[PDB]
């Protein structure tokens, strides 16, 4: 990697200065490269990889998103044509953004998760995990669609698991996996009574353990809460 | 369209 | 070129959807191609092109201001020493805006001014050259940094020259140069008194000639005099 | 701070 000759606190140093700079894809860059140091992140290192990433793969789906719409009314009736442009800068856009997922997951599996004993390690990489399969998703529909599903369901049903487990019902890591994996149930999966049901029984559930916490916890839980009510009044 | 996730 | 092989018509119609998708270095990326294949570019043409740069530099720009700002901050008096990284970084970042503006004035220098005859294109690129040389001269230090910035000027100046022989005072170019170099010498050549009488003397000549113009004209023009008196607002 | 340019 050409990060290869940078030391690991310099890479952390640069990735926060990136993000102040907002240049997301050399924060994402830096992050790799202190991954890729082999040893484990920290709660703050895990933060840092998790922003530059979805930040650069967010820009790339908004570009995604827009193209692609561009490409469906090209291809209604009465639109003229106008040639393999269109559809071939969506899969520019398309492939660059599969290559981000596929680098993210590789440092997932190569080896983040499987040294990640704790649960807040271990759940946050697992709902990463869930979160990069989803975006291969949103774009994906040749013979492996269905697996990519199953591959982004089945990382956030273990990081689910855990979660019920080991943490309280407002931990923000727990809260903010269940944003995401019932965004993935309304989605992807084309179940939008699970994505309610699980959006309104974590709210519900991290509401009534409210009470044990500090107030800086409380802020920080309330916060994710309200991202679980602000989805369930988008669908209902 | 996005709804919300973290 | 990695757009060699790719039609020149096919470049255009990419950078109008990069724009749309706010993918800009795409979107210069194409343009850039356009230009080498090595006709004239049209009015609409020279927007694309002026528009996709602007929008990488105006980036890079920020981004080195944020990091020159934290390594000044650095290296004043009480303050922890840091190491090398904010200086890295921050040289990382001014040599990638080196190389963009490296590459625009390439283009108008190979071939894009030579073969440009109508006001309309040949003060439109003298202006782009006078604006990459400036961002050159804001990150300047070295031996070069008053050529830098007379390599502005001097592009500037011929601009000037043409546009008031050959253009209207409402001139959307010719206003745009106006602002542009005024700004050059408020914040580049330390002439702040230039830079105010630039902008008043072509404000006011622009203001007598509007009634001229038709509606959409007036707009175009008076959009520009806006700018033109919100500068004057900051600077007196 | 960046004055107004084009
Ligand atoms: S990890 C980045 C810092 N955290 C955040 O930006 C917010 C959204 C405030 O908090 C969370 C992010 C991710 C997760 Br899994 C939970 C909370
Ligand atoms: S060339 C891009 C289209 N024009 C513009 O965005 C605005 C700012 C409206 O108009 C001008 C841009 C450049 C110049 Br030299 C003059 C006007
Ligand atoms: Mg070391
Ligand atoms: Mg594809
Ligand atoms: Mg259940
Ligand atoms: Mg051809
Ligand atoms: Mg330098
Ligand atoms: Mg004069």
């Amino acid at each position: 990697g050409a990060m290869g000759s940078m030391e690991r606190a310099s890479l952390i140093q640069k990735a926060k200065l990136a993000e102040q700079a907002e240049r997301y894809e050399d924060m994402a860059a830096f992050m790799k490269g202190a991954v890729e140091k082999g040893e484990e992140l920290s709660n703050e290192e895990r933060c840092l990889l998790s922003v530059a990433y979805k930040n650069v793969v967010g820009g790339q789906r908004a570009a995604w998103r827009v193209l692609s719409s561009i490409e469906q009314k090209s291809n209604e009736e009465g639109s003229e044509e106008k040639g393999p442009e269109v559809r071939e800068y969506r899969e520019k856009v398309e492939t660059e953004l599969q290559g981000v997922c596929d680098t993210v997951l590789g440092l997932l599996d190569s080896h983040l998760i499987k040294e990640a004993g704790d649960a807040e390690s271990r759940v946050f990489y697992l709902k990463m995990k869930g979160d990069y399969y989803r975006y291969l998703a949103e774009v994906a529909t040749g013979d492996d669609k269905k697996r990519i599903i199953d591959s982004a369901r089945s990382a956030y049903q273990e990081a689910m698991d855990i979660s019920k487990k080991e943490m309280p019902p407002t931990n923000p890591i727990r809260l903010g996996l269940a944003l995401n994996f019932s965004v993935f149930h309304y989605e992807i999966a084309n179940s939008p009574e699970e994505a309610i049901s699980l959006a309104k029984t974590t709210f519900d559930e991290a509401m009534a353990d409210l009470h044990t916490l500090s107030e800086d916890s409380y802020k920080d839980s309330t916060l994710i809460m309200q991202l679980l009510r602000d989805n369930l009044t988008l669908w209902t | 369209g996005f709804p919300a996730t973290v």
